[PDB]
């Protein structure tokens, strides 16, 4: 390898520690790696960024998939990769993103703790932007595969105030898993993401996870809870349920009779959501047990729910004060 | 269907990695002090063949080999052949491409054994010494490659549009094998850096139609496309077959490789 080429590139190579201040500003640690709240040192920008050090070293499959994909994607409702740093000395890969101050996990928990349920305008706006982001991913044949409140980010004060940013920790709590996965489906589908979105919408409406459950693809108690809420599917409701590899296990463990008084209508009534509402009718189309009977993200965006007063807003907080706490440093 | 399939016009491929021919030719003058234009083209055919052979040995689908080939081309579109040994870069491109196209991390042992065995068994006319690089060299080179490419990993190729074009004609059995091989042959030129893939597909399909004496004049007239551009690509294809004829890779490549500029070591 040519010496002149090497020293030249080394001299011009931007380093994360030279460009950004993130010492003691860690805001997450996980299997994904580490995430810091960073600000530019050379103070042109003066704006917050999320800085991810990818777990491991080198170009792992994980680092490669995240870089390859996020390099191409461009939508207001999907988290955006701004810059990639390759640290030659230690082979660490750093990724710089939009900083989203908030997320649905903390937002829902804040409201669930206050016992003030979610404002109805905010819920509609959250759901619309989520759908809009997923529709963009799905049109590009990008499945999310782990949609849940923790992965719906929401921007704080700034130029994108109250805008949803879909993110991922890279997992790849079964509360958002579609029944087909629980019954051993082998492939992820657009329908699986739609189920999860239905689950998030119910949670936004009630403040409680709809398929809440205590902590091999088959999980008995998670199916039990789904049937406690939805009822047990009739042959007519999901004809291909018999083709699922765990179908016989389901028949062994469960009796239709156990869930005769159970339905989504009855569940939502107990949490003071009206079954006559356009909200409930959209929710029921998202939470359909048979995946081929679930509406697509585009059809959900076209629902009359979003034409009803109040209209979705770009800022989910509709110009109001944000009561939710900022992220704490670790 | 595959990720980002319909996104070419909003892609990093289109927006950053379709180059101006004059900009490409300007950056090539560095190496043209050492090599003639003909010799530089001969070298790029040779390394296209090396990448194809590596991919074949590893049992990789043509699409992984094509992506590896584009990565290699993009590197030396910007930099001199002396910056990093292309004997090292070739297997690095296959290795990175294999991760991107979701066929996995080729193991330490298998990548190095593949580089060693291909050079030794299929390319001994070019190389007297055994493959000298080890996995730590590949991993360093992969970091340089990813940087040059500005982390632009997803690459579009003419195979998909080609398949769609012949299906529309109703001539898949008759024309596809020949047109497909003509698309393989275009990777021994600069075409992938200069034109959208769908345009390269139409050019290969046109040449397949002329070779097999199929009249597709009506069908080509009915496309909404710049036919002057398609004719430029066809000319490059026809020229590549006259170069192929006149070139004996096996007689010439040892001398051409010795004329290639080589890395300056530390002081
Ligand atoms: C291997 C791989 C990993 C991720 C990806 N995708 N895929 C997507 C699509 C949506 C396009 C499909 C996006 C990303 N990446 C991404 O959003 N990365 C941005 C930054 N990361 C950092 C870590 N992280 C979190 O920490 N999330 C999270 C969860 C939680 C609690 C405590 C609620 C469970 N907090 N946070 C969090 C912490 C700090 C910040 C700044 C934001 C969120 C996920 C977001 C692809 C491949």
């Amino acid at each position: 390898m040519d010496y002149d080429f090497k020293v030249k590139l080394s001299s011009e190579r931007e380093r994360v520690e030279d460009l950004f201040e993130y010492e003691g500003c860690k805001v997450g640690r996980g299997t994904y790696g580490h995430v810091y709240k960073a600000k530019r040192k050379d103070g042109k920008d003066d704006k917050d960024y999320a800085l991810k050090q990818i777990e491991g070293t080198g170009i792992s499959m994980s680092a490669c998939r995240e870089i390859a994909l996020l390099r191409e994607l461009k939508h207001p409702n999907v988290i955006s990769l701004q810059k990639v740093f390759l640290s030659h000395a230690d082979r660490k890969v750093w990724l710089l993103f939009d900083y989203a101050e908030h997320d649905l996990w903390h937002i829902i928990k804040f409201h669930r703790a206050s016992k003030v349920q979610l404002p109805r305008g905010m819920v509609k706006s959250l759901l619309y932007q989520i759908l809009d982001g997923i529709h963009y991913l799905h049109a590009n044949w990008v499945l999310h595969r782990d949609l849940k409140p923790a992965n719906i980010l929401v921007m704080g004060e700034g130029p994108e105030r109250g805008r949803v940013k879909i993110a991922d920790m890279g997992f790849a709590t079964f509360w958002y898993r579609a029944p087909e996965l629980l019954l051993g489906a082998r492939h992820y589908t657009k329908a699986i993401d739609i189920w999860a979105i239905g689950c998030i919408f119910a949670e936004l409406l009630t403040s409680e996870p709809i398929f809440h459950c205590r902590q091999n693809p088959y999980h008995h108690d998670q199916l039990d809870r789904i049937f406690n809420v939805m009822g047990f599917p009739a042959d007519k409701d999901w004809e291909d349920i018999k083709k699922m590899p765990e179908h016989s296990t389901l028949m062994k463990d469960f009796r239709r009779n156990t869930y005769t008084n159970c339905s989504l209508i009855k569940y939502m009534e107990k949490h003071k959501v009206k079954p006559d509402s356009k909200a409930f009718h959209l929710l029921q189309k998202l939470l359909t047990m048979d995946p081929i009977k679930r509406i697509t993200s585009e059809q959900a965006m076209q629902d009359p729910y979003f034409l009803e007063d109040p209209l979705p807003t770009s800022d989910v907080f509709a110009g109001c004060q944000i009561p939710y706490p900022k992220r704490e440093f670790l | 269907d595959k990720a980002m399939a319909g996104n070419f016009w909003q892609s990093s491929h289109y927006l950053q990695w379709i180059l101006d021919k004059q900009d490409l030719l300007k950056e090539r003058q560095k190496d043209l002090k050492f090599l003639s234009e003909e010799e530089y083209w001969k070298l790029q055919i040779f390394f296209t063949n090396v990448i194809q052979a590596l991919g074949e040995h590893l049992k990789l689908r043509q699409q992984v080999i094509a992506t590896a080939t584009v990565y290699f081309k993009r590197f030396y579109a910007r930099y001199s052949l002396k910056s990093i040994d292309p004997v090292l870069m070739a297997p690095t491109c296959v290795f990175l491409a294999s991760k991107v196209e979701e066929f996995g991390v080729v193991s330490n042992t298998r990548l190095i054994a593949a580089a060693t065995s291909v050079l030794k068994t299929r390319f001994s006319y070019a190389f007297p010494k055994e493959f000298p690089y080890r996995m730590n060299h590949i991993l360093e080179c992969e970091f340089y490659l990813l940087e040059l490419m500005d982390c632009c990993l997803i690459v579009y190729h003419p195979y998909r549009p080609l398949l769609q074009y012949v299906q529309d004609m109703g001539q898949e059995d008759m024309l596809l094998p020949l047109a497909w091989r003509i698309v393989n042959d275009t990777y021994r030129t600069d075409l992938c850096l200069l034109y959208p893939p769908f345009m390269i597909a139409l050019a290969c399909l046109h040449v397949a139609c002329v070779v097999q004496q199929k009249d597709a004049r009506q069908w080509f007239a009915e496309l909404s496309v710049d036919m002057e551009k398609i004719l430029e690509i066809i000319r490059v294809i026809l020229k590549l077959y006259e170069q192929w004829k006149n070139f004996d890779e096996r007689k010439e490549m040892a001398t051409i490789l010795s004329k290639m500029p080589k890395p300056k070591p530390p002081p």
